[PDB]
């Protein structure tokens, strides 16, 4: 497991669209 | 060793300049809408550790949303404090990584940001 890569899955990436939208 | 607000990664004390920069190139031209963040705490912040300290994030997002995704991998308390650093300075939320990667990539074309308790990167 020396360096791997970590994408965020589309769901998690919904979430944080809700939670900090643009003004 | 260095003055407090050089910043310093330990992911570049642990990877040479020639491996970041071929995975840094590579993932580049591999996926032009994704963009390459190491993410680490600043040397005095008081703040846990991240599990997993490499992104590959979507242009698209914003900074204040991937914020939310760090914070939350943290498991602060609703009244802890973090402030992201980038080039010493804390980026604009509203901005996207896209363009955050634009303008402060490094030449091994990692985007480099720290975080920590304190709103000065080493206090």
């Amino acid at each position: 497991p020396e360096d791997d890569w970590t994408e965020f899955s589309s769901e998690e990436i919904r979430e944080a669209r809700q939670a900090a939208a643009s003004h | 060793g260095p003055g407090s607000e050089f910043m310093k990664f330990q992911y570049k004390e642990d990877h040479p300049f020639e491996y970041r920069k071929k995975e840094g190139e590579k993932i580049r031209k591999k996926y032009p809408d994704r963009v390459p963040v190491i993410v680490e705490k600043a040397p005095k912040a008081r703040v846990p550790d991240l599990d997993k300290r490499k992104y590959l994030v979507p242009s698209d997002l914003t900074v204040g949303q991937f914020y939310f995704l760090i914070r939350k991998r943290i498991h602060l308390r609703p009244e802890d404090a973090l402030f992201f650093f980038v080039n010493n300075t804390i980026p604009p939320t509203s901005a996207t990584m896209g363009q955050l990667y634009e303008d402060n990539h490094e030449e091994d074309y990692f985007l480099y940001v720290a975080y920590s308790d304190e709103s000065v990167y080493g206090k």
